[PDB]
Order: structure tokens, then C-alpha cells, then sequence
């Protein structure tokens, strides 16, 4: 392939670089049409910004945390992270989401790896270990209550159990009721004057509950959650603005108020260099 | 070689080789010629 | 200028007429037959006393009533007593058989009552007591009297509650059961053939009853005026494709 | 030996993967298998069986009643039952396409409604069934039902009328628990002339109503039941 | 394959839409026959209803403790919970049982799986290593008496030796009597007038017995086992009614008394939407 | 690849696609013809 | 049984590595695509569209 | 391969019930030379009970 | 296939399917038909 | 080297599998079988040999 052919001196009728942008266009305007080059071959495929390799790594999306300790008078294991679920979302972290909202529409499947490690902050003989389970409740479901629930029997409900220090890895089908995701909804759900606005009204994907399933031990073990995603199979439409401002909120566009200037002022004059 | 039955559990898809960005940055009704005057 | 509304059944020496019909129901689409040699297992040849057994006996009548709540019979208890196919019964250790179940109900153009007529195979029945009590033999052997939903609890006998199928399913989801509805105003009989549906190929016929017949008003019975209010509702079964294997001594059973 | 390196997932349990096991009971020998009538495949060929769907829910204990819409004699105009199509609650969720709904996440379709006329068989009437698809309120009055999907059911000889509930939707899935995105309008029926009965006759007349879904139907995502929970494991 | 065809107005003297529920059927009307519709196409199988799908997960079947502390002077091992058997069943837990009770007779492959975690409530140095025991005592085997009696030999008898921790899977064949499992039975062991009466006269596939081979440390260790069942090669014969009440007992269909309303009451009329 | 020798090891069976509800939504002994009437 | 040996980095999890998974939810049917304009391959095919350049940056 | 074949009514001078246990033999009697049987199959190997199986554990 | 050398190194043997009671249960010297007198 | 995945079970000690191990005694070989009569293949060989029934249990 060649990245610039040869071309020497011009003195036409036919201007390749004059344009009228109004438009819409951007013409394909190259070196060669405004000095005189030489043959140079491109040397390169354009591999490593396919959209499948752009979202295809795995990004953090979620950190929670679950302790395992007596539940003996708990009035309430999920306020006391007994067990902790978590309303499934990839908008929580900014890193993943500003890449993702390049994008209007998205469409891929998920490989999902949770890392769980343990902690031991106050005195205890020993590291116990703990087996977490992750287990899927996806909407219509029941949803735990406490940490040893008839819930967590999981007879129908994809669980996985795997041991705290390790790493659980499973992927799961593209499951959007719709062709695709959608990364922006100028929607509501109804037409209520007070439903809410956006996106939220279409994440409705569940949440995802975690748990220790051994009994307590004499000292309390903090276990921490860290879920990571990976698309696969990528399908991406329509290309939007990047991100300028910060976020606020999962699933709303909205920016905080007295942000800063985003384009950095010159240190000069519109002459400076 | 799949171990799995699934279609979600391979791996990462291979390269697009698609690119073509007229859709994006040439979407005008009638087609302009580099060279030709913008505005006839 | 034949009518899914006209049916002649003649099995054996015994014959049903029905003006009324609508249509007949054969469970889970087949028809009864006999037990083939590749699902044999018991050496023994069987015996078939075809005409003698296969034919329709009539049970005593129930009363249609407002306040009835439905009644169930068991097979093959219901005919424990019936003619030759009882002793055949009593007499070999193992036997196997499918029915033909035909209830009638006949009212006028002015009353109104429709009654479901459902096969339950396998209708294992809950004690009222709940916990792990469980219903003795007697109870869920009744004979032709059949089990009466509307008599009271008794003890170590069945729950009578219908909305839930004397076993903890609800009265709404019976459909899925092979069955026919009797709406006075369409029909005036219901008529189920019923195959022989076990997970062994012949069995006990006194320790294991694998079917239930059920019949029960839905839309309650409504009289014209100043009519008797009850109709009388008859249930005539008849065994077909019997066979009786394993004779000897004659059971003796409970009660 | 050859050379392995392990990945991230090893060791750990998923309890829906599908993998080989050693027996435990080398070479057993299984009982033979022998016929059985009604062999079941998929759930999607048992939803298409109708119940009976507790329409007159109103009472308070659960009763063989609630089977029963009640219909009045010379009534014009009026309306005879509504309720909305969340068919994984309310009326329809303890019907067998209720409960089945319910181990899926999603569902997609066409419903069949029917109701079979219990009358005596000189009496009349004329009643009309209207869905109303998604997007507008439960009709009010017939005016306002008759402009959506309905069938002016004449009854007759022929005891039972099916309506079909046609899916209507832009989102090709909806929840079968009840959400607003995804609902799926109502259902409503009203007397298009009268019900009018015989001489001699009187009272109330009911109406029975079931539920089956079309050929056309679609559940996926499987997950657990809000039908069913428990305090402690049994025991025998 | 098509999900709806086109239809136009009809104005016949055949009514498909008027039938007779009497007759036991349902007619398979479909909206072509009473609107006007359009070509649509099913994109769908039907593949995750199949009841190899439906029963092929695995459901957890059993929790059951052992522990692991000096045996002298225990009269009772069986008693100290130094080991514990499982008369197998698997109408002990509900979430699977209501699923497998939508069928009459079932038939299939059962693939268990064993968790093991360990607890060590009070003051320990460490948490130790113990290797569990889990042997299928079929019926008309000796049955252990001592957590270390000859019967653990299991010279004949098939035995699985893991640790505490890890998990433990191995499959067996359908082990019924019969050509399937009745998953009722209104019948009795004899024609008896006291003897039980359901399905608990067939359930006897004999029972499970752990252990801790490892003798005792100076702590005390609690082992929590829970047993996963997930059935392959399934086979489901006559469709029945859902389960609508609560369960009270394995093997019975008794409900309980003074149970609640099923059916959930009208928030107003009939009429009401 | 099966590795085990008893057909019980083997995993999940692969799907029907049997699928006929007739025997339970149409178990009429005479046959009913959609359009044709239901009582003759 | 077939004799191995593991390497060094088994065990690891490399945000960057692509291999197969087992599927959590076996048999699932997504939704059919539908056609959608405007669909992005690479993202060398936006970076040729030009957009405004703030030069005037002295605010 | 047959468990039992059918067999009906026997009325002969051929005796296969009657035998010597003093010589030493079991012979191979069945079911259907003294009882009137109908055909069934075996639906087994016997596969279990090899001794490979038997001490292989 | 066996990944080791020696024949002690393989997994179980598979069924004899051999079978012949007739050293044990007939090891008479003149043979015996059934239906003919045991002693003649 | 070749990525792989362990499953539920690794480690396991199962006394009913059939598996292959390594020899502890390479290359040795075995006393040659000679004939010895009454070989048995099947215990079902054996349960057709009749023996005596202690009936009379009554003391
Ligand atoms: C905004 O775009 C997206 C893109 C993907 C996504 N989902 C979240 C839910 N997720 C999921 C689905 C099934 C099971 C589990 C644990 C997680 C798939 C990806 N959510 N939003
Ligand atoms: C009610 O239906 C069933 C269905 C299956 C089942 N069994 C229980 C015993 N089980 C079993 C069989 C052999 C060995 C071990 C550990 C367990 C197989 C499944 N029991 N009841």
C-alpha cells in the first residue's frame, strides 16, 4: 500500500484545495495535492483501532465489599455487608464509560472476571478461606434478604462459587431487549410528567448478589469485590462528541455545576507558540 | 477449537478490515470531485 | 349428517348412546393397547378375558346440588366390586388396564352449570392435617362411593378443599390435564379414553390407584323457577384392554 | 509432559456449564426405558394448553368464584372486567402461562384470550372485547375501547370466542415482570347489545375465561421464581 | 420461519375464532385470524425452554455439618455431627422440587457437586487442612456407627476423598427401580391399612455419609457441606399443575393449614385496571 | 471428546427440537378443522 | 490422565489476554440486529472527519 | 437377546423337572418348562459383575 | 491412548464377556440333556 | 505453552474411577501365566451353581 505517491510541480485550473465546508464534507485532501512528494509505502493495517480491539480489554467497572463475620442479632445482613448485590451498571466508573459513549448504540457480549482478595484489618490468628458466591438475580426474581437465604439456593439462576484471593471468569450473551445497547435515550419510560429521564429507565439488566458462604470464624474478614469487563464481539453505530466535562450520575449526561474551563487558556497571545 | 457450545464464550472477534468513512466525513447528495469547484 | 354431537360406544355386551356429545377427549393422543414383549418384564403369560371385563359398568348416582363442591373416584378402585373385572382384581398380583369414562348430566334449554371432568394420573392427595401426616388406605380407597369434596374432614383421610385439587395445585391449572367440560347449555355428556400411563409395565391394582376422575361444578347449577333445584350426575366406566397377571390366592385388603 | 499455564476462572464452580464427569457406578446398567404417553419437550409446548384465569379476583380468601365473571340481565352500554396484561402478575399469575412466564426474564408474543359463554341456552347476548395497545389509558367507556383491537363476540351455539392479543410493541422483548418501558396495554370487555335470558330464568350468568400463548411466543433468560420460597428444609 | 404472515379484511362464512372449550382442545388461533397483520419472521429456537435446559443446572439439594474435635468419650459419633449421613432426597429444598414436580415421571443423569467450607468459630491458632469422605451407602450396606469404622473401608462401595474448600463432582447413572422417576405416586408399599402413603415408599436410593478422615487438632473445625444436583440426559413425562401452596413435608403433597390466599385480591373492582 | 467411559459422564443432551403440543392442546378423538365449526 | 507441567504466569489475569469462557447463560437467543445507519469499523474512520479547533484559546 | 420365550401347555414323557442331584450338575432349568411363559428380553449384559469390575475399585 | 510405557500403567481391563457356567454347574463326564432321564 | 482451565473436582481421589498412573517398576516383567483349569469371568457365572439352603433354621 502506498501512503504518498510521487508528484511534482502543478500549474492547473484544477484546485484541489479550495473547499466550501458549509457543506458537511471533509474532502480528501493529501499531502501530494499541495507539495511535491515522493513514494513512501504505509507499512501498517490500522489493526489496533478496530472497535473490537478499543473495547475489547477488560476494564474495572465495580468495587464492592462483603465481611464475613457473626450474624448472630444482625437485624439487617445487607445494611451489615453481610451480602452486598449490586444493580448491575458499567456507568459507575468513568474510564470504561467515556470510551463506551463514543458511541451512540453498542452491541457485544461480556466476559466478565471478578477478583475477590481478603483483608484482616484488627487482630486474628490466621487467614481464613472463604469461598464467595456470585450469583445473578436478574429482574423478576427474589431477591436476598439475608445471607443464607432460600435465594441463594440458586436453582434456576447462573451462580458461580469460586475462592477469595482467585479469580471467577464466565461470559454471558448479549442480552439487551433491543438490537442494542443503547449509551443515550433522549427517552422516558411514559409519558408521566414526572418519570424520570434518560437512560436509567432502560438499565433494568438486574443485580448481581455476593456473598461468603463459609460460617463466621473468632475474627471478621473483609473480602472486597472488583468486577472487570470485557466486550467481545463488538458492533458500534453512529459516532458522537467525546466527553469534555466530568460526570455526576449513572446515567445522566448531566455535568457539575461551576466546572472548570475544559480548553486550556494560552500562556501568550493567539501569535504564541 | 471451541471448547464451548455457546457462541458467547469465544474469543475476541478479528479485525474489521471494513473502513470505509464516507458515511462519515462525504454523506452529500450529489457526490463532489476533488478539483472540481465546491460550488458550481 | 354425522355430528361431532351423536356418539354410539359399544364395548362388549354393553352399549351408550349420547344426542350431545361434544366430541371425546383421548389422553395425551393414544389410545389404549395392550403391553407389548419389548416393555414386558414378568414371564408370566398374561389373561385377557376381553368381553367379560371390557365392558361399561355404571356407578351409583351423585346429586348436582347448589352447594355441591365436585367428587373424585380413583381407578381402578372404583371398580373393585364390578362384575367379573373386580374378582379378576382381587385374584392375580399384577394386572394393567386402560378406560373409557363417560359422565352424563342432562338438564333444558332454561338451567345453566357447567362441570369440569378432569383424568389426573398420578394424583398423589395431601392429609388436611398438614406437617407429614399421612391419608390412610381406606381414605383414598372409597370404591364407587368415591371421594365426596363437600363431606367433612375425617381423620386420616384427605383435604376436600377444591381450589386446590385436594393437593396444593390450583383448580384453574387442572386444564392441562386431559379433560372436557359438561355446560348444560352445549353439551349433556363428557367422555374421556383413558391409556394405561405408569412408569412400570404392569403393577398392583390394589395398592396403587393411577388415575383419579374428578368431576366439578365450576359455574354452580342454576334452575329455572320454582324447578327442583339438583340434577343427578351418573358416571358409567368401562376397562379396556385388561390384562391380569401373577394368580394365586386372592388379596385381602384393608377395611 | 506438556507444557500448560492456567487462566483466570480455574478452579471455580458455575452451576450452569456443562462439562463430562467420571461415574460413580462404573459400568451400571439402567433400567430399560418403556412407553409412557405424554412426553413433554419444551415448556413452550405446554404454555400453548389454556387455563382458567382468576378474573374476579375481588374476593378475599381464594375461591372456585373468582373463576367466575358475573354478567347481568339488560345492562347496555357497560363494562363488563378490566385488567391490564402484565401477565407475570395479578390475574394471570398464577394461571400455568403465569407461572412459567416467571422462570424467564423475557418474553415476547402473541397471547390467546377466550371466553366460553355458561348461559342457559335460550338466552342472548352481544358483548365486545377490546385490547388497547400500550400508550393510552384503560379505556373508559366502549367508545373509547372500540377504537383499539376488538371482536364483537355474538353469543351462540358455538360457546367460546377467542381473542388474540396481536403483539403490538416497538421493543422486540418485554419484561415478564412488571415493568413501564416494556408494558403491554389492557384488556377490557363491554356489552355491545345486552345479555338478555329466557322467561322462567334469573339471576346472574358467568362467563369462564383462559389463557394460553400463540405459536408465535418467545421466553428467554431463565432465572427463579418469586412463586416459591422457603424457612427451612423440609424433611420427610 | 415465519412468526406471522400477512393478512387482509375477511368477510366469510368461516369463523375461526368460534369454538367450543367443552371439547377439551385449544384450537390454535393465531392474530392473523381476527386482524389484518404483516410478514414477520421468529428469529427465536425455542432452545433455552427445552427441558434438558429447564432441570440441567445445577440446584443445591442439601446443606448438611460435620465437625472435626477429639472423639474420646463420645458415645455418639453420629450425634456429635463427627460424621453425618443424608438420606438422600431431593424434596428437601424447594427451588428445584417445584420445577422437577411440573412433570409426573422424570428421568435423567445426575451430576452432584460438593462444596466444603470450613468454620472455626471460637479461638483457633490456624484453620488446618482436612480432607473430607463422602461415600454412597446404598441400601442394605453397613452403616457407620463411628466416624472411623470398618464400613469407611468402602472396599465395595464408591468413595470420593477431597478438601475442605475445594469441591468434589462426579456423576452417576439414573439409578431407579423403575423406567423413571415417579415424582408422585398415589399408592402404598402394600396394601397395609397404617402404611404411609405417597412417594417416600419408593424414595430409598439408600443415603450419603460423610466425614473428616483427618483426626483432631487442638481447635474445633466446623465443615458446612453442601451438595449441588444438576440432572443430564433429562427425559419428562405428563405435564401437571404448578405448585400453588407451601410445602410442609419431603414426599407428601401435603399444604399447610390456615395457609394465606394464593391468589392476590383485586386493589378494587372487576372493572378495575 | 468423550473422556470417560459410561454414558453417564457425558454432559447436557442438545435440544429436542421435538416441540408437538398436539397431544395436549388438541386431544379430540374427530378432529377439529380451525373455521369449520366446533359442534356439528 | 495426560501428564503436564504448568508455566510461569499460570494463574494470572491480564486485562489484555482473549480466550473463551464458558457461557453463564447457556442457550440463551439474543435479539435479531436490525439495520441501523451509521456503523463504525475502526476508529481511523472518525479522525478523518474534521471538527473545529478552539485556536483562539486567549479567553 | 430373550429372557424368557413363550411357551403354552406341555403334556409329554419328556420331563425337564425331574433330575439327579447326586451327579454333581445344576441343570439349567427355566421358567418356561414348568410354567406357561410369554416372551421378554433380557435388557442386560451383565456387565457389573465381571471381575474385572468386581475387584476394580 | 496410553501416555506411559508399560502395560500395568493402563486403566481397567473392559468386560470379559466371556461366560460359560458349564465348568461349574455341568462338569459331568456323560453329558446330561434336560428332558432325558437324569439315570437311565 | 497451551492454555487450560481446571474444573470442579480437580484434585479428587474418586476409588471407583479408571485411570492410568505411572509404573513404579519400569521395564519388569511378569511370571508367564500357565493354564490352571476353573478360570471365573462373572460372579452371574457362579450364582447358577446350587447349594444347600439351611431350612431347617429352628435350632
Ligand atoms: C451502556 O451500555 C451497556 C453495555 C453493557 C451493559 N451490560 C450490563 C449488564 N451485563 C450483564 C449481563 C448479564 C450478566 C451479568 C453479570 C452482567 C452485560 C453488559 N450495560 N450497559
Ligand atoms: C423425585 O425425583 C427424584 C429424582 C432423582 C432422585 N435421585 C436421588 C438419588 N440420587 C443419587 C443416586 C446415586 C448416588 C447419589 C449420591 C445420589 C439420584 C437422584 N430422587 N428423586
Amino acid at each position: 500500500t502506498v501512503a504518498s505517491i510521487s508528484s511534482g510541480p502543478k500549474h492547473t485550473q484544477k484546485v484541489p484545495i479550495l473547499t466550501a465546508n458549509e457543506t458537511g464534507a471533509t474532502m480528501p485532501v493529501l499531502p501530494s495535492d499541495s507539495i511535491e512528494t515522493r513514494t513512501t509505502y504505509m507499512h501498517f493495517n490500522g489493526s489496533e483501532t478496530d472497535v473490537e480491539c478499543f473495547l475489547g480489554r477488560a476494564a474495572c467497572v465495580h468495587v464492592t465489599e462483603i465481611q464475613n463475620k457473626d450474624a448472630t442479632g444482625i437485624d439487617n445482613h445487607r445494611e451489615a455487608k453481610l451480602f452486598n448485590d449490586w444493580k448491575i451498571n458499567l456507568s459507575s466508573l468513568v474510564q470504561l464509560r467515556k470510551k463506551l459513549e463514543l458511541f451512540t448504540y453498542v452491541r457485544f457480549d461480556s466476559e466478565y472476571t471478578i477478583l475477590a482478595t481478603a483483608s484482616q484489618p484488627d487482630s486474628a490468628n490466621y487467614s481464613s478461606n472463604l469461598v464467595v458466591q456470585a450469583m445473578y438475580v436478574p429482574p423478576g426474581a427474589p431477591n436476598p434478604k439475608e445471607w443464607d437465604d432460600y435465594t441463594w439456593q440458586s436453582a434456576s439462576n447462573p451462580s458461580v462459587f469460586f475462592k477469595v484471593g482467585d479469580t471467577s471468569r464466565f461470559s454471558v450473551p448479549y442480552v439487551g431487549l433491543a438490537s442494542a445497547y443503547n449509551c443515550f435515550y433522549d427517552g422516558y419510560s411514559h409519558d408521566d410528567a414526572e418519570t424520570q429521564y434518560g437512560i436509567t429507565v432502560l438499565n433494568h439488566m438486574g443485580s448481581m448478589a455476593f456473598r461468603i458462604v463459609n460460617e463466621h470464624d473468632e475474627h471478621k474478614t473483609l473480602v472486597k469485590i472488583r468486577v472487570y469487563h470485557r466486550a467481545k464481539h463488538v458492533e458500534a453505530w453512529i459516532p458522537r462528541a467525546p466527553r469534555a466535562l466530568p460526570y455526576t450520575s449513572i446515567g445522566r449526561t448531566n455535568y457539575p455545576k461551576n466546572t472548570e474551563p475544559v480548553i486550556k487558556k494560552r500562556k501568550g497571545d493567539i501569535k504564541s507558540y | 477449537i471451541n471448547y464451548y457450545k455457546d457462541a458467547a464464550s469465544t474469543s475476541s472477534a478479528g479485525q474489521s478490515l471494513s473502513m470505509d468513512p464516507s458515511k462519515f466525513t462525504e454523506p452529500v447528495k450529489d457526490l463532489m470531485l476533488k478539483g472540481a469547484p465546491a460550488l458550481n | 349428517g354425522y355430528s361431532d354431537r351423536v356418539q354410539q360406544i359399544t364395548l362388549g355386551n354393553s352399549t351408550i348412546t349420547t344426542q350431545e356429545a361434544a366430541n371425546a377427549v383421548v389422553c395425551y393422543a393414544e389410545w389404549p393397547e395392550y403391553l407389548p414383549d419389548v416393555d414386558a418384564s414378568d414371564v408370566n403369560k398374561t389373561s385377557k378375558p376381553d368381553t367379560s371385563v371390557c365392558r361399561f359398568y355404571t356407578l351409583d348416582s351423585k346429586t348436582w346440588t347448589t352447594g355441591s363442591k365436585g367428587w373424585c373416584w380413583k381407578l381402578p378402585d372404583a371398580l373393585k366390586d364390578m362384575g367379573v373385572f373386580g374378582q379378576n382384581m382381587f385374584f392375580h398380583s399384577l394386572g394393567r388396564s386402560g378406560y373409557t369414562v363417560h359422565v352424563q348430566c342432562n338438564a333444558t334449554k332454561f338451567h345453566s352449570g357447567c362441570l369440569l371432568v378432569v383424568v389426573i394420573p398420578e394424583h398423589q392427595l395431601a392429609s388436611h392435617e398438614g406437617g407429614n401426616v399421612s391419608v390412610k388406605y381406606t381414605f383414598t380407597h372409597p370404591g364407587e362411593r368415591g371421594i365426596d369434596l363437600s363431606s367433612a374432614n375425617e381423620v386420616g383421610g384427605p383435604v376436600k378443599d377444591v381450589l386446590y385439587n385436594m393437593n396444593g395445585t390450583l383448580l384453574g391449572n387442572l386444564l392441562i390435564f386431559p379433560h372436557q367440560f359438561i355446560n348444560l347449555r352445549t353439551n349433556n355428556t363428557a367422555t374421556i379414553v383413558i391409556p394405561y400411563i405408569n412408569s412400570v409395565p404392569i403393577d398392583s391394582m390394589t395398592r396403587h390407584n393411577n388415575v383419579s376422575l374428578m368431576v366439578i361444578p365450576i359455574a354452580p347449577l342454576t334452575v329455572p323457577t320454582g324447578a327442583t333445584p339438583s340434577l343427578p350426575i351418573t358416571v358409567t366406566i368401562a376397562p379396556m384392554c385388561t390384562e391380569f397377571s401373577g394368580i394365586r390366592s386372592k388379596s385381602i385388603v384393608p377395611q | 509432559g506438556l507444557p500448560t499455564t492456567t487462566l483466570p476462572g480455574s478452579g471455580q464452580f458455575l452451576t450452569t456449564d456443562d462439562r463430562q464427569s467420571p461415574s460413580a457406578l462404573p459400568n451400571y446398567e439402567p433400567t430399560p426405558r418403556i412407553h409412557i404417553p405424554g412426553k413433554v419437550h419444551n415448556l413452550l409446548e405446554i404454555i400453548q394448553v389454556d387455563t382458567l384465569i382468576p378474573m374476579n379476583n375481588t374476593h378475599t380468601k381464594d375461591e372456585v368464584n373468582s373463576y367466575l365473571i358475573p354478567l347481568n340481565a339488560n345492562r347496555q352500554n357497560e363494562q363488563v372486567f378490566g385488567t391490564n396484561l402484565f401477565i407475570g402478575d395479578g390475574v394471570f399469575k398464577t394461571t400455568l402461562l403465569g407461572e412459567i412466564v416467571q422462570y424467564y426474564t423475557h418474553w415476547s408474543g402473541s397471547l390467546r384470550f377466550s371466553l366460553m359463554y355458561t348461559g342457559p341456552a335460550l338466552s342472548s347476548a352481544k358483548l365486545i372485547l377490546a385490547y388497547t395497545p400500550p400508550g393510552a389509558r384503560g379505556p373508559q367507556d366502549r367508545r373509547e375501547a372500540m377504537l383499539g383491537t376488538h371482536v364483537v363476540w355474538d353469543i351462540g351455539l358455538q360457546s367460546t370466542i377467542v381473542m388474540t392479543i396481536p403483539w403490538t410493541s416497538g421493543v422486540q422483548f418485554r419484561y415478564t415482570d412488571p415493568d413501564t418501558y416494556t408494558s403491554a396495554g389492557f384488556l377490557s370487555c363491554w356489552y355491545q347489545t345486552s345479555l338478555i335470558l329466557p322467561p322462567e330464568t334469573t339471576g346472574q350468568v358467568y362467563l369462564l375465561s383462559f389463557i394460553s400463548a400463540c405459536p408465535d411466543f418467545k421466553l428467554r433468560l431463565m432465572k427463579d421464581t418469586q412463586t416459591i420460597s422457603q424457612t427451612v428444609a423440609l424433611t420427610e
